[PDB]
């Protein structure tokens, strides 16, 4: 029973943190381009 | 399970027996008896 | 047609059940394997002719078949083995899909015409003709758990009781023993024949005319007198059944009557019809069983066919025996297949959450849900429908095809909640609008990815499958995909989704939803804020784009080409030879040394070992020594270090301070054939009868030239055996016949004694098995032994050989070959590494150019296919990147406007490259598959981008930058759901370890890479793209708003 | 195929019913055409040999891949194979008093190829150091060596011989064929298409096959292409495309 | 039976036992199949009871 309840937070937990990596990308990159 | 050889070899000779493939011709060895 | 069920949800849903119900009895009836089967057929034929050199055979047997060999269909070559130990194969490679059954028929409706010709010897001992891999299936192991049983015990058990099952029960090829048949073994005495004054003859004919199966016929038979009342078939002399009636059987009567009997003259015992062979498994005796799988027959079920006859045994076995099954190649295969199952599934749950991150209510993100399966479940009923099984590369075909099939519902739902964010209509009449507007695109874009996919299904070659899995299952899917998202979707977003109040983006929402909703708007608003002043400035990030392409020129390029990744099998095997000439007990010896490293040095890795003397691939004789190995799950082998890979080096490192031994442990590639990049296999040939020492100083010729070039060339070996010393007698015949002795008395005296010999048969409880007679091993192990043989002249008196017989030293070679009929040295190198593979050939072909006079040459195998024509691929790209044009400009109706979506390819092939280049991967199918699976999508995007922006234009009268900003901003959003949801998706196979775990990653990173730099470069990118080829090709008064 | 398979199905019904020498010379059922796909022709332009010299290179060192290469369903030769031709002279067998019974069953004793099994081979005793392979009488390649076969001896040892009585060479199977080739000698070869194939492309491995060969040709020896088909339906299949050019226009 | 007897079943014991599993499984096939067209017919999940 263990094994779901394993990756599940996990794979609850990295939804907002990869969607915050690229949401800072685009944060960071959006910088870039009107930069260039 | 030997071979008496009437010639060629001579007392203390170490005989090369196994090792067939260690031993390529010419190369260095570290005898074993 | 969505307006259709739209009003029709039950009628609607009812498909979707239905899809789901006829998936389900597929996923039930479907094969399933590793891989699509790409091995070439062949034929085998494997004689017995018992005591012979290799010469003897390959003269009297080999050739006699070739030269019959002839005018059969899709024949590519033919290869030979003939030997000392009295052996022959002939194998015959015959073209892929070319009809297994047919060849061996073909072949033994030709062969059964040399049999009549071939020796006597040769058709008792019987011929096989096999189709079956030259690879094991499976090894299973029998031992005496309680010691009560020794090998012949276990051999012979298994041989009666067992084999012929395995052997009968369909998907076997062949099974091959470890262990021998109980055979009624004669051992003779000359001494004893002298000293009674016989010969083995004397011994023989007599065990024939005293063993007898007759038929006396019986007393009062058809037809008959009149008036018989009686009737009774006649009971005459019987088959023995035991050693005893053997040993009472008479050499003779005497003049005065007097027997002489046989249990005077000889041992009589049972044994292994051959003795070659032993095993013993993780060190005690043991015989078994060793299993090729019937050529084009499937393992999984034929395995599985195979542990229903055992257990069928088990309540059978005497005492102490038990089944152990040191080697199965099949568990791997499934196991990593359900993997993918897992996958799948959790995949599935993924997508119910981001869904929700987005949907943030229970319903709606269930409408994205079940579409999925429906289309994913649909799909496999076309795997069935065209016909094929469960695999490998098609089992990823499904994770592959998510990404697209969950893109397409939340566009088209996404779409449905944006005319009521927009325009607060219901859902009900909200899809038909967001249904009418997408509904061209959506179909007309399936036509452009299909011309992605498609072309690679056409590949040449054994490849040509490969490729050709993901193809099928994923234009199965993408057609799918529509079908459900112009049928089931919007039926599910009329039902299923909440109604919107006009101008509500979510924001009123109080806690961590609004939160979310309020930063995402706020990351979309900034995010335009850039593609608003990078449209500012045009040309600025054209350059920008030239410096990309060319690092993806830089990289891929440099990213080196291979095949297949090799996967941990958790199973391997070390070969041992041993030179020529080698008693079994030098091998034996070698075999502890290995199994012992196998039982200390690796325990924790290592389950067991079933390790065997006298076979190996060879073929038999006591010089080959193998190991089949059992390591312990890959749970229980953590690190590189405890994998097949590490663990092989290791032991290829130690077993090499051994002396005595060409040993090297090994894991199997994931096909014979199939190779990446590795070594090679060659034929020196003799087309002028030249003779067998001419090729081998014309092959040691061409290995001391071959050599030379480790820069080139590497592992250049012989794959076969160096001459041997024999004890060659030469009979005086004048002095023989000048003693009136006959000569096959004398051949006759000497095979079967000195090489052993079949007489007839016999019963072994109820079981036929077989009569030999041959020396005690004492006497026929040297060469004095000879003149202890002596012979009944024309005169009666006993006759020695050494009078009429002179024997001397000289060479033969142990084992012999011939290649499509005439001899073949076969030699096997390898590409200097960094050496790509014809450049090694080249100078293979180039070394061979200067060989003497009438030496022919050939390759075969990897380099038999290495001749064809590859290198189809890029013409095929090239025409792909045609039809994807085209119909863009078909879609468009433009030859310009595909140009603003073409443009974006390179964008997630690099970020692959990137990551698979950051991780030590490879250039390979499982990245090239994924690429296009970024291009898909990261190709989709910059699509439908550009049909917002256009009918903006078209439609609206939005001017172009007006245009092209509001196209990806209510792109924004859909975007990110899909990549989002599918980045996840692939995320357990990036973490991946252990079996399955190598295609895995290589999966999910070139995925990872790709999709990344496919979301946030290109969003950037394609407005650019756009509006420049918008501008570049445009006209009139076009840019400012002209409405309407 | 199939029919070959119902074919041979019935087929086996009456090989019990065939006298034996049928069965063991043995009875083949294949696909058949009785009409040669072409005719590879061979001369020696040199002269430096003949006809039978010709004859049997060819058997041996092609006819068979000729049989195995793709298409080939069948190759029929015209020439014939060495076989030793040992020439019997009764008279001077009754000089000797001797029958060709004399002269076969001795023939067997010679040309006889003997399996002698091995030294300490297997099961052998232990400790066991040396393994050889015995080397029995073996095949007599040459007229020399058939020759020296012996009918008999004397106690004495007088040697009655195979040769001592008539002479020995070799010949071809039979001298029942032969080819001339514009009135050179020659042999042949009659080719049949295996059924089934494109004809194009396996006389190009054909003649792929023989380029394959030629480099290993004896001197003089030269191969001639007598019959074929392919050259026609090349151009009329040109002849053919010429036609939808004109059309194209017209 | 005494030790070393097996048996086993054939012809049309052997096949009855094969054919004898797949009864049920088909009915309720052949019962989901006959209830989803209805609805569809009938856009209903009741009245097909009727």
């Amino acid at each position: 029973m263990l094994e779901l309840l394993k990756s599940l937070v996990f794979a609850v937990i990295m939804v907002p943190v990869v969607m915050a990596i690229i949401l800072g990308l685009i944060y960071g990159l959006g910088e870039v381009f009107n930069i260039f | 399970d030997k071979w008496l050889v009437t010639e060629g070899l001579k007392a203390g000779d170490r005989v090369v027996i196994s090792g067939l493939q260690k031993v390529r011709p010419g190369v260095q060895v570290k005898a074993q008896e | 047609m969505p307006n259709f069920f739209i009003d029709r949800p039950i009628f609607a849903w009812v498909i979707a059940i239905i899809i789901m119900l006829a998936g389900g009895l597929a996923i039930l009836k479907l094969p399933v394997a590793q891989y699509p089967t790409i091995a070439p057929p062949a034929v085998t034929i494997s004689a017995s002719y018992p005591g012979a050199d290799a010469k003897t055979v390959q003269d009297t047997v080999t050739q006699v078949i070739e030269q019959n060999m002839n005018g059969i269909d899709n024949l590519m070559y033919m290869s030979s083995n003939s030997d000392s130990t009295g052996t022959v194969q002939i194998t015959l490679t015959f073209e892929s899909g070319t009809d297994a059954d047919i060849a061996q028929v073909q072949v033994q409706n030709k062969l059964q015409l040399a049999m009549p010709l071939l020796p006597q010897e040769v058709q008792q001992q019987g011929v096989s003709v096999e189709k079956s891999s030259s690879s094991f299936l499976m090894v299973v192991g029998v031992i005496n758990t309680d010691g009560t049983m020794t090998q012949e015990d276990i051999s012979d058990y298994v041989a009666a009781n067992m084999k012929d099952a395995i052997s009968r029960t369909s998907g076997v090829g062949d099974v091959q023993l470890f262990g021998s048949q109980y055979a009624m073994r004669i051992w003779m005495n000359p001494n004893e024949l002298n000293k009674f004054q016989l010969t083995p003859v004397d011994v023989i004919t007599a065990i024939k005319a005293q063993n007898a199966q007759v038929a006396a016929g019986q007393l009062g038979g058809t037809p008959p007198v009149k008036g018989q009342q009686l009737n009774a078939s006649i009971i005459a002399q019987t088959r023995l059944t035991s050693t005893e009636e053997f040993g009472k059987i008479l050499l003779k009567v005497n003049q005065d009557g007097s027997r002489v009997l046989l249990r005077d003259v000889a041992k009589i015992e049972l044994g292994g019809e051959n003795y070659d062979i032993i095993a013993e498994f993780n060190g005690q005796p043991a015989s078994g069983l060793g299993i090729k799988l019937a050529t084009g027959a499937n393992a999984l079920d034929t395995a599985a066919a195979i542990r229903a006859e055992l257990a069928k045994m088990e309540p059978f076995f005497p005492s102490g025996l038990k089944i152990v099954y040191p080697y199965d190649t099949t568990p791997f295969v499934k196991i990593s297949i359900h993997e993918v199952v897992k996958t799948l599934v959790e995949a599935i749950i993924l997508v119910f959450l981001v869904m929700y991150l987005f949907l943030q209510n229970f319903r709606a993100t269930l409408i994205p849900t079940i579409a999925v399966p429906v289309v994913l479940l649909g799909t496999f009923a076309v795997l069935a429908a065209f016909g094929f099984s469960i695999n490998t590369l098609t089992m990823f075909g499904m994770v592959l095809a998510i990404g697209l099939l969950v893109d397409d519902a939340i566009v088209v739902v996404e779409n449905v909640e944006r005319v009521m964010a927009e325009e607060g209509l219901p859902p009900k009449e909200a899809t038909r609008k967001s249904m009418g507007q997408i509904q061209g695109a959506l179909v007309g874009i399936a036509m452009v990815l299909s011309a992605v996919f498609v072309p690679m299904a056409f590949f040449g070659g054994s490849t040509g499958a490969i490729y050709r899995q993901f193809s099928i299952t994923i234009v199965s899917a993408m057609a799918l995909s529509v079908l459900v998202a112009l049928i089931l979707t919007p039926a599910l977003c009329a039902t299923m989704l909440k109604p919107i109040a006009k101008g509500d983006h979510g924001e009123g929402k109080k806690g961590f939803f609004g939160w979310f909703n309020r930063m995402f708007e706020k990351s979309t608003h900034h995010y335009t804020d850039s593609v608003g002043g990078i449209l500012r400035s045009t040309g600025r990030y054209l350059v920008l784009y030239l410096i990309i392409v060319v690092g993806m020129a830089y990289l891929f390029v440099r990213l080196p080409s291979s095949f297949l990744p090799d996967e941990d099998q958790g199973v391997f095997m070390t070969m041992v030879q041993l030179p020529a000439g080698a008693t079994q007990e030098r091998t034996q010896k070698v075999l502890n040394e290995v199994t012992h490293y196998y039982l200390t040095k690796e325990k924790n890795n290592v389950e067991s070992v079933f390790a065997v003397n006298g076979f190996g691939f060879a073929g038999r004789g006591q010089n080959t020594g193998i190991a089949f190995v059992s390591l312990k799950d890959w749970a229980d082998r953590p690190g590189e270090e405890n994998k097949v890979e590490a663990i092989t080096m290791r032991a290829t490192r130690a077993f090499s301070q051994i002396k005595d031994a060409m040993v090297f442990a090994f894991n199997l590639p994931a096909i014979v054939e199939l190779g990446t990049a590795t070594g090679f296999d060659f034929e020196l040939i003799d087309q002028a009868g030249l003779g067998h020492e001419k090729l081998t100083q014309a092959r040691n010729q061409l290995l001391a030239e071959a050599a030379k070039h480790p820069d080139m060339l590497t592992s250049v070996r012989p794959n076969g055996l160096e001459d041997t010393p024999q004890f060659k007698i030469d009979i005086d015949q004048e002095k023989a016949q000048a003693l009136g002795v006959s000569i096959n008395d004398i051949n006759t005296t000497l095979g079967a004694a000195w090489g052993g010999s079949y007489v007839n048969d016999f019963i072994d409880r109820g079981r036929v098995k077989k009569v030999y007679v041959m020396s005690e091993a004492k006497y026929r192990m040297l060469p004095d032994d000879i003149g202890d043989w002596y012979v009944r002249a024309a005169d009666g008196q006993m006759v020695p050989f050494s009078a009429f017989s002179s024997s001397r030293w000289e060479y033969g070679s142990p084992r012999l070959e011939r290649y499509n009929g005439l001899p073949s040295m076969e030699i096997l190198g390898q590409a200097a590494p960094g050496k790509s593979t014809g450049e090694a050939m080249e100078l293979m072909e180039q070394l061979a150019s200067k060989l003497p006079t009438g030496v022919g040459y050939d390759w075969t195998g990897m380099s038999y296919q290495e001749r064809l024509s590859g290198n189809q691929a890029p013409s095929l790209y090239a025409i792909s990147l045609i039809v994807v044009f085209l119909c863009l400009a078909a879609l468009y109706e433009s030859w310009s406007i595909p140009f603003s979506v073409m443009l974006v390819v390179p964008l997630g092939v690099i970020g692959a490259l990137l990551a698979a280049t950051f991780r030590g991967l490879t250039n390979d199918v499982y990245f090239q598959v994924g690429l296009l699976t970024t291009i898909g999508l990261s190709a989709k995007n910059a699509i439908l981008i550009v049909e917002f922006a256009k009918d903006l234009m078209d439609k609206e009268g939005k001017g172009l930058i007006e245009a092209t900003l509001d196209a990806v901003r209510m792109r924004l959003r859909p975007i990110l759901m899909t990549s989002l949801a599918f980045i996840l998706g692939v995320m357990p196979l990036v973490i991946s370890t252990g079996a399955g775990s190598g295609a895995q990653n290589a999966v999910g990173t070139g995925v990872m890479g790709g999709m990344v730099t496919a979301t946030v470069l290109a969003i950037f990118f394609v407005p650019v793209f756009f509006v420049v080829v918008r501008r570049r090709f445009s006209r009139k008064n076009e840019d400012i708003e002209h409405s309407h």
